[PDB]
C-alpha cells in the first residue's frame, strides 16, 4: 500500500513542482539518508520540506518487506 | 643330395628355353586393342547416369 | 666337386641364353607406340556405403559373382557376409582359431573358406536345413602360414602356404592332389585364370611362377623386383599380369613374350604395396599402399589419374567387382569403404 | 523530468563494467570451446567409455554459457524482468542445476580415477558402459534434489517509483528455513566436493609415485590445475553467499556485501570455461581426432 | 527336423485353451514361427506370427483381441492361448516356420496339424475350382490379385504351394520364380503384374491334390481358394 | 517404403551387431601374453609351472590370462609378427647354461650369442615401442655346478671378475638389459627361476598388474 499513502501524501501539494520533489524523495537510494540527499536540494526552499516528508514516509514502510533481490545468477 | 638338385635345377633350365617367343610389338598391339574394344562398357572409366547406379543414395 | 662346379656353369650359361633369347624379341616399347594414344580424363570416386561391425584390423576381403554380397575377415574370431545394396549383415560365422589372413567366396555361392597361423584351411556351409552354419571339412597338410586360397570349383581348391609349397585339394576326400614346388622363399599371393587352366605364384624372392592345374609343372620364371612380392593379378585378356612389391614399385609382364613391359613408381611414393587390382576392361590400375591412401595408374601411359584417400591406417585389401562397377576396399581402422 | 531535483544519478560503477567484459569474454570463448568438445565426445561415446563422462560436463558447460547473455541484459536495464510469473520460478533453478551437475560431474570422474588407480583387477571384469550412466543419472538427480527449493521459494515483486518488477526470494519472517537451506547448500555444493577430489588425487599421486614404471610429470600438472582452479575460482561466491545468508537486508556490511555480487558470479563462471581447455590440451592428438570427423 | 504340436480337446461355446508346439533339428532362436488355421472341408487362414526375439508380434483383424502368443526358447516351445471361442473357431492348427534374409526360402516346413472343435486387404482370386486330367500331358493354373505384388527392389511376393488328402502343405515356390529345395524341376512359375501361371509339364501320380498361391506385401496374409486337380 | 521381409532383414541384422558387440565387450577382458624362445631355453617348463599356434589359458586371483606360444612356426619372422601389436606383454626365456655349447649348424657360433641378437631384434621392433618385457633365465642350478669346471670366459672374451655364482649372472643380466635403447618408454623384468619353483606366477602377476595401471592412466589422458 506504499503507492496509495505516497498519493494521499501528494494529494497535499499546491505546484507541480511539490508533486516532483515528493516523487524524487520516494527513490530507492541507498547509500545515503534522506536528510542527507536533502542538502544537495536548493532550487526550492519548499521543496526541502516536501522531500524530507515523502522520504522518511517511504524509508520506513519499505522496511519490514522480507523481500530479498537476489541476482538471477544465484 | 645336392646332385639331385642341381639336376632338377639343370632339367628345369631345359624346359624353360623352349617355348615360342613373340614381338613386343604384337602383345602391346593385342593389349590396345583389347582395351580400346572393351571401353565402351566399363563402368569406373566413364561415369554412369545417376539412374542406373544401384550405388546411389 | 668338379661336377657341381660344371653344373653350375651349365646353369649360368643357360640363363645367359634365356636372357639374349629375351633380348633378341624386345623390338620396341609400349611408351613409343601408346604416345599417340589419347590421354585418359583425371578421375573422381566418391564412398558411396560404408561398412562397419568390426572391432579389430581387416585382413582378407573377397567378392562375390553376383556383385552384391561380399565376406570380411578379421582378427576378432568372426568371419561377416555383407549384403552391399543395403548395408547388412546376413552371416556371421564364429572361428575356433581368430589368426587369419585370407579368405575366399565360393563361384556358386555355397562354400566359404579361410585360414592363417594355424596350418588348416576351413571350409563353411551356408545353406544348410538346420538352418545356421557348420564346418564341411578342415584340410591339414601344410607346414606353414596359408598366405592365399582361391576356389576352382565346389569340389576343389589351391592354397599356398609359408612353406614354400603349393597344393591342390580334393574337398570330399582331403588330399593334395598335387604340389608345386621349385619356390626359393615364402608364398604371399596367387592368380587363377579365368579359364581355369593356368595359375601364377609370387614369393618372397622377388620371383613369380606360371604352373598348369593339371600337369603340375612350372613353364615360365619372371624376375625383376628387388624385395619381396605382395600382390599379384592377371589382365582381364589372360595374357599379362601385374606385379606389386614392397619397393614401391608395380610391374606388367607378358606371358606370350617372357619380359617386362612397364613398371609405375613415383618419387614421392617410399612405402609398399598390399593389394593390385585391375577394371573391366584393363584400363584402369587399382594399388594400395601403406600411406593410408590408394593410387588408380593408367595401364599404357604409366601415368597418375586418381587417388582415394579415405582411410585412417594401412589398406590391405582392394577388391573389384565383376561387372566393373564399385571397388571395395579394407584398412585396420576396422572399416571397409565401397567407392564408386 | 527524469533528471530529479537531488544531484543523484543511476550509472553503472566499475565492478558492473568488469564483470560485463568477463561476460562476453567467457561466453564467446565457452560457447565454441564446448562446441567442439561436444562434437568430438559424441562420436566416441560409442567405444570409449572415459568419452561419456565428459560429454555430460560438455553439455552442462555449454548451456550456463548459452544462459549467459540474459544475465548479461539484466545488467545494464538495471534487474528488470520482463518475462514474467513463470520464468521467475523457472529459470533461475536450471541455471542453478547447470551448476550443481557440473560440480559433482567433477566429483564422480576424480572418484572414478581413484577406483581405476586402486583396485584395478576389480575393475578389469566388472566395469563397463553403464555404470557410467547410472552415476551420472545418480549427479542430475541429486542436482535436481538440490536446486527444487529455487523452484519453491522464488516469487516476483513490483516496485512503482519507478515502475518495476523484480524476481527475489521471500521466505514469510523464517530465519531457521532459510539458515538450513544455506548450509545444506554450503555442505553437500563446496566442502564435500573438495575433499573428495583432494582426498582422491593425493592418493592417486602417492601410489602412482610409488612404483618407476608408472610414474610421470604431467599427472602432478593435471591434478594441481585442476583443484587449484577449483578452489580459487569457487571460494569467493560460496562466502559471499553464506555472509549475504545469515546477515540482515539493512547493515552496512549488507550494502557493501551487494556491491560485489555479478562479479564474483561471474569469477566462479570463468571455470566453466576453463575446464574445455583441459581436456584439448593433457590429451592426445585432439587435432587428428578432429580431423577424422 | 520335425515340429509337433498339441494341447487340443473340446472346450464349450464359452471357454479358453492352450495350445502347444515343440520343435526338435535346427536352431529355434534364429526362426520366425507363423499359425495356419485350416477349417474343416475349406480353405485355410493365418492366425498369428511371432518373429525372432520377440520383437515383432502381428495378429489377424478376425481374431484380435482374443488370442494370445508366446514363445519359449531355452525349452524350444512354442504356445497360443485361446481365451474366448465362438462357433467359427472349430478348424485344424498347423505351425510353420520362417526365415528372413536376402535369398531366404520362408514357410518351408509346415510340420503336422492339430485339430480343435467348439460346441486394406489384398484379396486372392482362382477363378478355378477344379481340373480333370490324364497323366503325361502339360497342366497351368492361373492365380490373381488386387493390387500388383512388384516392389520397387524388383521383387514379386508370390507363393505357390501344395496339399495331398490326409498330409501337410510343401512348399513349391517362392518369389515366382525360384524351384525350392527337395521338389522336382518339373513344376515351373512365370508371370507379370497381376497374373500369374503356374505350370507343371509331366504329370505323375503323387501330382494329384489341392494348390495354393500366397501374396506376402503387408499383414495380414491372404490365401487363395483351392484349385482342385483330379485324375 | 521397405516391404515385410527388408523389416525382418534389418531385425536379423540389428541382433547380429548386439551379438557382436556383447562378444566384443567380454573379449577384451583377457590379458594376452606372447611366450618367445631360442628353441631349447626352457619353455616347457615354464608352461607346466604356470598352467601351428598353441594357446594356453590360466586363471590367477580373477585374472584370465591368454598365452601365445609360436616357437613351431619355422618361417619368416617379419611376415606375421604385425598381427602380435597389441599384446600385454612378451615373455621372454633364456637358458644360461648354454654359454659353453655351440649350434649343431656351426661349430664356430654359439647359442648365446643367437639368444642376444634376437632379443635385440624383438626388443628394438618398430611394433613393440611400449611393450613390456618379462626375461626369465632358467636352470641356474646346472649353471652354478657347471661354472666352476669351465669359465664363462669362452662367450664373453672381456670379462674380468670372481667366477662365482652371482658375479656371473649378474654380468650376463647387465648384457641383456643393455640391448635396450629406449629406456624411457619400455621396462625390463628380470628373474631367476629352477626346476622347482613357485613364485613366477606372483611375478608375472605383479608385471601385468604395472602394466595394467599404466595403461589405464594413459587412456584418461592423465599419463
Amino acid at each position: 500500500t506504499l503507492q496509495k499513502k505516497i498519493e494521499e501524501i501528494a494529494a497535499k501539494y499546491k505546484h507541480s513542482v511539490v508533486k516532483k520533489c515528493c516523487y524524487d524523495g520516494a527513490r530507492v537510494n541507498n547509500d545515503e539518508t534522506c536528510e542527507q540527499r536533502a542538502a544537495r536540494i536548493s532550487l526550492g526552499p519548499r521543496c526541502i520540506k516536501a522531500f524530507t516528508e515523502c522520504c522518511v514516509v517511504a524509508s520506513q514502510l519499505r522496511a519490514n518487506i522480507s523481500h530479498k533481490d537476489m541476482q538471477l545468477g544465484r | 643330395a645336392s646332385i639331385a638338385q642341381a639336376r632338377k635345377l639343370v632339367e628345369q633350365l631345359k624346359m624353360e628355353a623352349n617355348i615360342d617367343r613373340i614381338k613386343v610389338s604384337k602383345a602391346a598391339a593385342d593389349l590396345m586393342a583389347y582395351c580400346e574394344a572393351h571401353a565402351k562398357e566399363d563402368p569406373l572409366l566413364t561415369p554412369v547416369p545417376a539412374s542406373e547406379n544401384p550405388f546411389r543414395e | 666337386g668338379s661336377e657341381l662346379d660344371q653344373l653350375r656353369q651349365e646353369a649360368e650359361q643357360l640363363k645367359n641364353q634365356i636372357r639374349d633369347a629375351r633380348k633378341a624379341c624386345a623390338d620396341a616399347t609400349l611408351s613409343q607406340i601408346t604416345n599417340n594414344i589419347d590421354p585418359v580424363g583425371r578421375i573422381q570416386m566418391r564412398t558411396r556405403r560404408t561398412l562397419r561391425g568390426h572391432l579389430a584390423k581387416i585382413y582378407a576381403m573377397h567378392w562375390g559373382t553376383d556383385s552384391r554380397l561380399l565376406v570380411s575377415a578379421s582378427q576378432d574370431g568372426k568371419l561377416i557376409i555383407w549384403d552391399s545394396y543395403t548395408t547388412n549383415k546376413v552371416h556371421a560365422i564364429p572361428l575356433r582359431s581368430s589368426w587369419v589372413m585370407t579368405c575366399a567366396y565360393a563361384p556358386s555361392g555355397n562354400y566359404v573358406a579361410c585360414g592363417g597361423l594355424d596350418n588348416i584351411c576351413s571350409i563353411y556351409n551356408l545353406k544348410t536345413r538346420e538352418g545356421n552354419v557348420r564346418v564341411s571339412r578342415e584340410l591339414a597338410g601344410h607346414t606353414g602360414y596359408l598366405s592365399c586360397c582361391r576356389f576352382l570349383d565346389d569340389n576343389q581348391i589351391v592354397t599356398s602356404s609359408g612353406d614354400t609349397t603349393c597344393a591342390l585339394w580334393d574337398i570330399e576326400t582331403g588330399q593334395q592332389t598335387t604340389t608345386f614346388t621349385g619356390h626359393t622363399g615364402d608364398v604371399m599371393s596367387l592368380s587363377l585364370a579365368p579359364d581355369t587352366r593356368l595359375f601364377v605364384s609370387g614369393a618372397c624372392d622377388a620371383s613369380a611362377k606360371l604352373w598348369d592345374v593339371r600337369e603340375g609343372m612350372c613353364r615360365q620364371t619372371f624376375t625383376g623386383h628387388e624385395s619381396d612380392i605382395n600382390a599379384i593379378c592377371f589382365f582381364p585378356n589372360g595374357n599379362a599380369f601385374a606385379t606389386g612389391s614392397d619397393d614401391a614399385t608395380c610391374r606388367l609382364f607378358d606371358l606370350r613374350a617372357d619380359q617386362e613391359l612397364m613398371t609405375y613408381s613415383h618419387d614421392n611414393i617410399i612405402c609398399g604395396i598390399t593389394s593390385v587390382s585391375f577394371s573391366k576392361s584393363g584400363r584402369l590400375l587399382l594399388a594400395g599402399y601403406d600411406d593410408f591412401n590408394c593410387n588408380v595408374w593408367d595401364a599404357l601411359k604409366a601415368d597418375r589419374a586418381g587417388v582415394l584417400a579415405g582411410h585412417d591406417n594401412r589398406v590391405s585389401c582392394l577388391g573389384v567387382t565383376d561387372d566393373g562397377m564399385a571397388v571395395a576396399t579394407g584398412s585396420w581402422d576396422s572399416f571397409l569403404k565401397i567407392w564408386n | 523530468l527524469n533528471t530529479p531535483v537531488d544531484k543523484t544519478s543511476n550509472t553503472l560503477r566499475v565492478p558492473d563494467i568488469l564483470a560485463l567484459v568477463i561476460f562476453a569474454v567467457v561466453f564467446l570463448v565457452g560457447v565454441l570451446g564446448n562446441a567442439l568438445v561436444v562434437w568430438v565426445t559424441a562420436f566416441e561415446a560409442k567405444r570409449t567409455i572415459n568419452a561419456i563422462w565428459f560429454l555430460n560436463l560438455a553439455v552442462a558447460d555449454f548451456l550456463s554459457c548459452l544462459a549467459l547473455p540474459i544475465l548479461f541484459t539484466s545488467i545494464v536495464q538495471h534487474h528488470h524482468w520482463p518475462f514474467g510469473g513463470a520464468a521467475c520460478s523457472i529459470l533461475p533453478s536450471l541455471i542453478l542445476l547447470n551448476m550443481y551437475a557440473s560440480i559433482l560431474l567433477l566429483a564422480t570422474i576424480s572418484a572414478d580415477r581413484f577406483l581405476l588407480v586402486f583396485k584395478p583387477i576389480w575393475c578389469q571384469n566388472f566395469r563397463g558402459a553403464g555404470l557410467a550412466w547410472i552415476a551420472c543419472a545418480v549427479a542430475w538427480g541429486l542436482a535436481l534434489l538440490l536446486t527444487i527449493p529455487s523452484f519453491l521459494y522464488r516469487v516476483v515483486r513490483e516496485e512503482y517509483f519507478p515502475p518495476k518488477v523484480l524476481c527475489g526470494v521471500d521466505y514469510s519472517h523464517d530465519k531457521r528455513r532459510e539458515r538450513a537451506v544455506a548450509i545444506v547448500r554450503l555442505v553437500l555444493g563446496f566442502l564435500w566436493p573438495l575433499l573428495t577430489l583432494t582426498i582422491c588425487y593425493t592418493f592417486i599421486l602417492l601410489r602412482t609415485w610409488s612404483r618407476r614404471a608408472t610414474r610421470s610429470t604431467k599427472t602432478l600438472k593435471v591434478v594441481v590445475a585442476v583443484v587449484a582452479s577449483f578452489f580459487i575460482f569457487w571460494l569467493p561466491y560460496q562466502v559471499t553467499g553464506i555472509m549475504m545468508s545469515f546477515l540482515e537486508p539493512s547493515s552496512p556490511t549488507f550494502l557493501l556485501l551487494k556491491k560485489l555480487d555479478s562479479l564474483c558470479v561471474s569469477f566462479a563462471y570463468i571455470n566453466c570455461c576453463i575446464n574445455p581447455i583441459i581436456y584439448v590440451v593433457a590429451g592426445q592428438g585432439f587435432q587428428g581426432r578432429l580431423r577424422k570427423s | 527336423v520335425q515340429l509337433v504340436e498339441s494341447g487340443g480337446g473340446l472346450v464349450q461355446p464359452g471357454g479358453s485353451r492352450k495350445l502347444s508346439c515343440s520343435a526338435s533339428g535346427f536352431a529355434f532362436s534364429s526362426f520366425g514361427m507363423h499359425w495356419v488355421r485350416q477349417a474343416p472341408e475349406k480353405g485355410l487362414e493365418w492366425v498369428a506370427y511371432i518373429s525372432s526375439g520377440s520383437g515383432t508380434i502381428y495378429y489377424a483383424d478376425t481374431v484380435k483381441g482374443r488370442f494370445t502368443i508366446s514363445r519359449d526358447d531355452p525349452k524350444n516351445t512354442l504356445f497360443l492361448q485361446m481365451t474366448s471361442l465362438r462357433s467359427e473357431d472349430t478348424a485344424m492348427y498347423y505351425c510353420v516356420r520362417s526365415i528372413y534374409y536376402y535369398g531366404s526360402s520362408p514357410f518351408d516346413f509346415w510340420g503336422q496339424g492339430t485339430t480343435l472343435t467348439v460346441s486394406s486387404d489384398i484379396v486372392m482370386t482362382q477363378a478355378t475350382s477344379s481340373v480333370p486330367v490324364t497323366p503325361g500331358e502339360s497342366v497351368s493354373i492361373s492365380c490373381r490379385s488386387s493390387k500388383s505384388l512388384l516392389h520397387s527392389n524388383g521383387n514379386t511376393y508370390l507363393y505357390w504351394f501344395l496339399q495331398r488328402p490326409g498330409q501337410s502343405p510343401q512348399l513349391l515356390i517362392y518369389r515366382m520364380s525360384n524351384l525350392a529345395s527337395g521338389v522336382p524341376d518339373r513344376f515351373s512359375g512365370s508371370g507379370s503384374g497381376t497374373a500369374f501361371t503356374l505350370t507343371i509339364s509331366r504329370l505323375e501320380a503323387e501330382d494329384v491334390g489341392v494348390y495354393y498361391c500366397m501374396q506376402h506385401l503387408e499383414y495380414p496374409l491372404t490365401f487363395g481358394a483351392g484349385t482342385k486337380l483330379e485324375l | 517404403t521397405l516391404s515385410a521381409e527388408d523389416k525382418a532383414a534389418v531385425e536379423r541384422s540389428k541382433m547380429i551387431d548386439r551379438n557382436l558387440r556383447e562378444d566384443g565387450e567380454k573379449a577384451a577382458r583377457e590379458v594376452k601374453l606372447l611366450l618367445l624362445g631360442a628353441g631349447e631355453s626352457g619353455k616347457s617348463t615354464i608352461v607346466k609351472q604356470m598352467k601351428g599356434i598353441v594357446e594356453t589359458h590360466f586363471t590367477f586371483k580373477d585374472l584370465h590370462f591368454k598365452m601365445f606360444d609360436v616357437g613351431g612356426q619355422r618361417s619368416e619372422r617379419k611376415k606375421w609378427i604385425h598381427c602380435f601389436e597389441g599384446v600385454t606383454a612378451i615373455i621372454f626365456c633364456v637358458a644360461l647354461s648354454d654359454y659353453d655349447l655351440v649350434l649343431a649348424e656351426d661349430e664356430e657360433m654359439n647359442r648365446m650369442h643367437e639368444s642376444m641378437k634376437l632379443f635385440d631384434s624383438i626388443c628394438n621392433n618398430k611394433w613393440f615401442t611400449d611393450t613390456s618385457i618379462i626375461l626369465f633365465l632358467n636352470k641356474k642350478d646346472l649353471f652354478e655346478e657347471k661354472i666352476k669346471k669351465s669359465p664363462l670366459t669362452i662367450c664373453y672374451p672381456e670379462y674380468a671378475g670372481s667366477n662365482t655364482y652371482e658375479e656371473a649372472a649378474a654380468y650376463i643380466q647387465c648384457q641383456f638389459e643393455d640391448l635396450n635403447k629406449r629406456k624411457d618408454t619400455k621396462e625390463i623384468y628380470t628373474h631367476f627361476t629352477c626346476a622347482t619353483d613357485t613364485k613366477n606366477v606372483q611375478f608375472v602377476f605383479d608385471a601385468v598388474t604395472d602394466v595394467i595401471i599404466k595403461n589405464n592412466l594413459k587412456d584418461c589422458g592423465l599419463f
